[PDB]
């Protein structure tokens, strides 16, 4: 209960700076105190112990830092030196391990009637998230192991196993959707909680390896994972045909749009630079170059939303299905899109689905352009930075050209 | 301490609800077990189901732990029939075949799953019939029981349909007078209740089936157990009346013309009333001597008489 | 490793026999039955191995639920696994049907004529201590294969039962001559006993003309390495050379006995002009064999002989190889069936198993028929008269009836009912 009080208690550019500094005095009558230490010992105890005691430890420890502060930074790093350990990377290992995912046979289970649990260990996850930042060097290659343990352990690499793991529940979870209509609904929002946490989980992963370090990044990249993100990516290519492709609509489709860009700007990241032609480039053109149909699927799908809006904007297109009140009748659509001329066909039944019927094939339309438009034109650009980057590092090869 | 396993009986939610290492690890002690062994398995099983019918996800996992670890007898039937002889595990081996039983799927396909469906059945051998074979040679009674039940849920019957009979018939010249006294029988009586829901479901074989058919009325009538489940035979026998057959219809007809003359106990008259409103249900378009004889006995039942005899008289309309 | 897939893979199974460590890879007929028998392959100089009768082609994975989708409508440990033999050309999966010797679990196994259903997928769980769900289970660990529409479990007899996954052919080059198609000089392109090896030890005579290809003109062979063997050839890699239709091996000096005595005898040859540099219709020097500083060509010796030792490589389209082996297994059995004609006398399964045999010939050679557009029909036509071309040959199906008037002899019926084993 008390430790619960503490962090209750902790909870326009001058009011930025502000707010910073007052933020900065409560952590910092904390951090002056000791809590640091506590928080570690207290971690250390459970001794890899799985309880809600944890869990209020956890979040304690997340209240005391936030926003960073070096006193604590600090504080901690020395703490673990001097104490040499111990096995406290052991607890946090163990907890690494056995964080929930979605299960299929629950989720079955939960459908005939809770489950799928927890927020928990996306509040852990967190906390080792925002241990990074601020950025060490030291720290970082601390977390890569550290010297004086007997022990070390991979840390990093066992983030990025758990992650491998979470994109195997989502993708099985995908494949039974299969796509019978849909949402279903109650299931969608038990979905969305969970693609909320692994962004969560990403982002610190990126964080993690977001220090230009050049150790931590290696270590990664030698590592194993890939993969991994490779499989991850594939899998959001087809839950992005399915929404847009019926009216989930718009939050489900903005809460995958979210998770995309931030596995796109942890791939930015990992190159941090390089030789024009350099190892970690060579790996990087070797995923995408390992995918090319789902890579090409996510862009024409990009295109399409792009050179439709595009269409809709020209006065011949306007021309062509002239209305009292809008829309393009089914036919009537079709015909215009025809006689622009440049569109698959299998894809111009597509769009035709993508756009919702009213009674009678009537379509607003400046509604579709501008949804999906917002969304893509934040998203499409995260993409488009990172592919002329990656173009611009290493030609050749040409496959990548 | 099962009992605790108990615990859980009656609620669908929170069958539903069990997590399957629960289950993993009661399917390894029965695995590492024995008729205590085999009585933990048997509440295992009620564990696993209840009804009505049973769930398709528990149903499931359970199919698939016991095909992973055989445990099993070693292997059959006939071996257990010698073991009976030379004498229990016969019994515990009863009990995991009505386990099985249990959990088979319902109510029909598809689909599926029925894979699966058909690894059970690959899983019952020749099989259920093999199963009535050791009834018939039995004819403990309580026991197979279950049998009986899986070959219903594991699936030409009359074939099948001789073999039980033959066992069955016994039961009620055993269980009338003194045998009826007797209480050996009441527990063939309990087993009875359950074969005529099976019940419920050439010629000349028909017709001598038709003969079971009047040893299940007189076996009806009676002494003397409830009642209500005697009801619930009678029922079925009525049934099987309307299902049906003029032979058979006959030398029935005469016996059932005899008990009317008794009776003219008031159940068994009522019963007797249905049985000919049936009869003419069936005689719209329909020996003849025996029905005018039968019939001159309602005029004389109506002058033998002179609520329930409202209900006496709607038979007699 | 680790596989992609669309490789053929070759299972090899295991412990020991005899009280001696023994390897068998699993291998069917198919034709003349589906049920597939291991063969040992113990001693290469004592026995070439044979690499036919065992076949694989990898082409679905994904996992359990995406199969189950699949079936409404780098291998990952699991998915989804399909395993063809080309030999036999359909696939194998567990046969319903149970065997004949035991009862209680398991069927015999054979591959479907066609793979569509839950037959057919079998089912590995990339399970070893080391091993986890989630894995690159590359070559070299089992990894229990149970199906599938499953019930277990393969097979083990001759539990759990691991089989260990050899890499038969590593990936496909072209031009890349190749490890076994297996295809200036005259055309008379070297040639083995036409019709047939009337020697019986292989006799080169030479050839040039119909016959030629024509027919029997055709080896494939050559592993003097039990896996792996594919990458193309590397010049004089050494390998053994068997000749196609009876011809064993053929490596009395030249000419072959068959393929175990006769690959001991001859143990091996190899051709002097992993990367592929081979290129066929290109090089390819001049053979000979080594044992043996002797020179094919002429014909044996000196070796010494005038210049033309260069032999040239041929192609096979692969329906003629299938073919092939087809006429081999079938032919066989028919031989074996006049043979025990001529056992019965007569004094006062197999049949059966040569009767799916027939059947499945008949199949073969069915009409094209008029369905086909004024495409489909002539596809087929060229294709039936060539196979017909090729068969007219070697000719058995003429041993045909040859045993047909064997079998109305024992006519009437059965003289009747049967000289022995009645209902036969």
């Amino acid at each position: 209960a008390y430790a619960d009080i503490m962090a209750k208690s902790c909870h326009s550019f001058e009011e930025k700076e502000m707010e910073k500094q007052r933020l900065l005095y409560q952590q910092s009558r904390l951090h002056t105190r000791g809590a640091a230490e506590m928080v570690l010992q207290m971690i250390s105890a459970c001794k890899g112990e799985t309880g809600a005691m944890v869990s209020s430890t956890l979040k304690l420890g997340i209240s005391i830092l936030n926003g960073g502060n070096a006193e604590v930074q600090q504080k901690m790093l020395d703490y673990l030196k001097d104490k040499k350990e111990v096995g406290f990377f052991q607890s946090i290992q163990a907890l690494m391990q056995t964080c929930s995912v979605l299960d299929l046979n629950a989720f079955e289970r939960q459908n005939k009637a809770v489950m799928a649990d927890d927020e928990f260990t996306q509040d852990l996850f967190r906390f080792l998230q925002l241990l990074c930042e601020g950025h060490n060097n030291d720290f970082q290659n601390y977390l890569r192991t550290q010297t004086g343990n007997t022990t070390t352990i991979n840390i990093i690499i066992c983030t990025v196993d758990y992650l491998l793991r979470l994109q195997e529940s989502i993708s099985d979870f995908y494949w039974y959707y299969s796509g019978k209509d849909v949402i279903e609904e109650q299931g969608k929002r038990n979905f969305s909680k969970a693609m909320s946490v692994a962004k969560q989980v990403f982002n610190s992963l990126t964080e993690y390896i977001q220090g230009p370090c050049t150790g931590n990044q290696q270590s990664l990249a030698h590592s194993r994972l890939w993969d991994a993100v490779v499989g991850f990516l594939h899998v959001f290519a087809h839950m992005m045909m399915k929404l847009a492709q019926d009216s989930s609509q718009i939050e489900l489709l903005k809460e995958l749009l979210d998770l995309q860009k931030d596995m796109v700007v942890m791939l930015l990241s990992l190159l941090e630079g390089n030789v024009v032609n350099g190892m970690i480039a060579r790996q990087m053109v070797d995923m995408l170059v390992e995918s090319s149909s789902n890579v090409e699927m996510i862009l024409k799908f990009f295109d399409m939303f792009l050179k439709l809006k595009d269409i809709v904007g020209s006065e011949a297109f306007q021309d062509y299905v002239t209305d009292p009140r809008g829309l393009i009748s089914k036919k009537d659509f079709q015909k215009a899109m025809d006689s622009q001329k440049q569109f698959t066909g299998p894809e111009i039944q597509f769009l035709l689905s993508c756009s919702e019927a009213d009674e009678n094939e009537m379509i607003n339309f400046e509604e579709f352009a501008n949804r999906f438009q917002e969304p893509a034109r934040d998203i499409g650009f995260n993409v488009a930075v990172l592919l002329t980057n990656l173009s611009e590092h290493v030609p050749h090869d040409p496959r990548l050209r | 301490l099962d009992v605790a396993a108990a615990s859980v009986i009656d609620n669908n939610e929170l069958a539903l609800a069990l997590q399957e290492q629960d289950l993993e690890k009661v399917v390894s002690y029965l695995a590492g077990c024995p008729c205590g062994g085999e009585r933990y398995l048997d509440f295992l099983r009620f564990a696993v189901f209840v009804n009505g019918e049973s769930v398709e996800e528990n149903a499931n996992v359970v199919v698939r732990l016991l095909i992973r670890k055989p445990e099993c007898f070693g292997p059959g039937l006939l071996a257990a029939i010698e073991e009976a002889i030379r004498i229990f595990y016969a019994a515990l081996i009863d009990l995991l075949g009505r386990c099985a039983p249990e959990m088979h799927l319902i109510q029909a396909g598809k689909g599926e799953a029925l894979r699966i469906r058909a690894i059970l059945r690959s899983l019952v051998p020749l099989d259920d019939l093999v199963g009535i074979i050791s009834l018939p040679l039995q004819i403990v009674p309580d026991h197979k029981a279950s049998m009986v039940l899986f070959l219903d849920r594991v699936y030409f019957l009359l074939h099948v349909l001789d073999v039980g009979f033959l066992p069955d018939m016994r039961a009620a010249a055993s269980l009338d007078t003194a045998t009826f006294s007797t209480t050996e029988m009441a527990l063939a009586l309990n087993r009875y209740l359950c074969l005529a829901v099976l019940p419920l479901i050439p010629l000349f074989a028909g017709t001598e089936h038709r003969a079971i058919m009047v040893d299940s009325m007189l076996h009806t009538v009676y002494r003397l157990s409830r009642g209500r489940s005697l009801t619930k035979a009678q029922r079925d026998v009525i049934e099987d009346c309307l299902m049906a057959r003029p032979s058979m219809l006959q030398h029935l007809l005469r016996r059932l013309v005899f008990d009317v003359p008794i009776l003219n106990k008031m159940p068994l008259k009522l019963l007797t009333n249905h049985y000919e409103r049936c009869w003419k249900y069936y005689c719209l378009p329909t020996t003849s001597e025996e029905e005018l004889h039968l019939t001159r006995k309602l005029f004389w039942g109506i002058f033998d008489s002179l609520y329930d005899q409202e209900l006496y008289r709607m038979a007699m309309p | 490793q680790f596989l992609r897939t669309d490789d053929e893979v070759v299972l090899q199974c295991s412990a020991t026999v005899l009280k001696e460590q023994l390897k068998l890879c699993l291998a069917a007929e198919g034709f003349g039955n589906r049920l597939c028998f291991l063969e040992p392959t113990s001693n290469a100089q004592n026995v070439p191995p044979d690499l036919a009768i065992c076949c694989f082609t990898l082409e679905q994975s994904l996992s359990v639920r995406a199969l189950q989708e699949m079936l409404a409508n780098t291998l990952l440990y699991g998915h989804a696994i399909l395993l063809r033999h080309a030999h036999s050309r359909m696939y194998l999966s567990c046969l319903t049907t149970s065997r004949s010797m035991t009862d209680k679990l398991a069927f015999d196994v054979g591959l479907q004529e066609d793979a569509t259903g839950e037959a057919c997928w079998w089912t590995m769980h990339p399970a070893s201590k080391q091993r986890s769900e989630g894995e690159k289970v590359r070559v070299g660990d089992d990894l229990i294969l149970v199906s599938v529409s499953s019930e277990r479990y393969l097979h083990l007899s001759t539990m759990q039962t691991l089989w260990n996954m050899n890499p038969i052919c590593s990936c496909c080059e072209e031009g890349y001559v190749t490890g076994g198609h297996v295809l200036g000089h005259m055309d008379e392109c070297l040639t083995i006993s036409a019709a047939d090896s009337d020697d019986q030890r292989r006799l080169v005579y030479y050839e040039g003309g119909a016959v030629c290809t024509h027919a029997r003109s055709l080896w494939r062979l050559e592993p003097l390495r039990i896996s792996w063997s594919g990458s193309h050839l590397r010049w004089g890699q050494p390998l053994r050379i068997r000749h196609v239709t009876t011809g064993r091996y053929l490596a009395q000096g030249l000419v072959v006995v068959d393929a175990c005595k006769a690959h001991t005898k001859a143990t091996s040859f190899c051709f002097r002009v992993g990367p592929p540099e081979i290129k066929y219709g290109e090089s390819l020097c001049f053979v000979q064999h080594v044992a043996s500083g002797l020179w094919l060509t002429y014909a044996i010796l000196h070796q010494e002989g005038h210049m033309d030792d260069a032999l040239f490589l041929t192609r096979c389209q692969q329906e003629e190889s299938q073919a092939a082996r087809m006429i081999h297994s079938t032919a066989g059995l028919y031989n074996q069936f006049i043979k025990g004609l001529d056992s019965f006398s007569g004094k006062p399964l197999p049949i059966e198993a040569v009767i799916l045999s027939l059947q499945d010939l008949i199949g073969y050679f069915e009409p094209p028929s008029e369905e086909l557009q004024h495409e489909e029909k002539q596809s087929k036509l060229r294709s039936l008269r060539n196979r017909q071309s090729l068969f007219q040959e070697e000719g058995m199906l003429s041993l045909v009836l040859n045993c047909i008037d064997r079998l109305n002899v024992y006519t009437t019926a059965a003289h009747f009912a049967e000289y022995a084993g009645e209902e036969a």
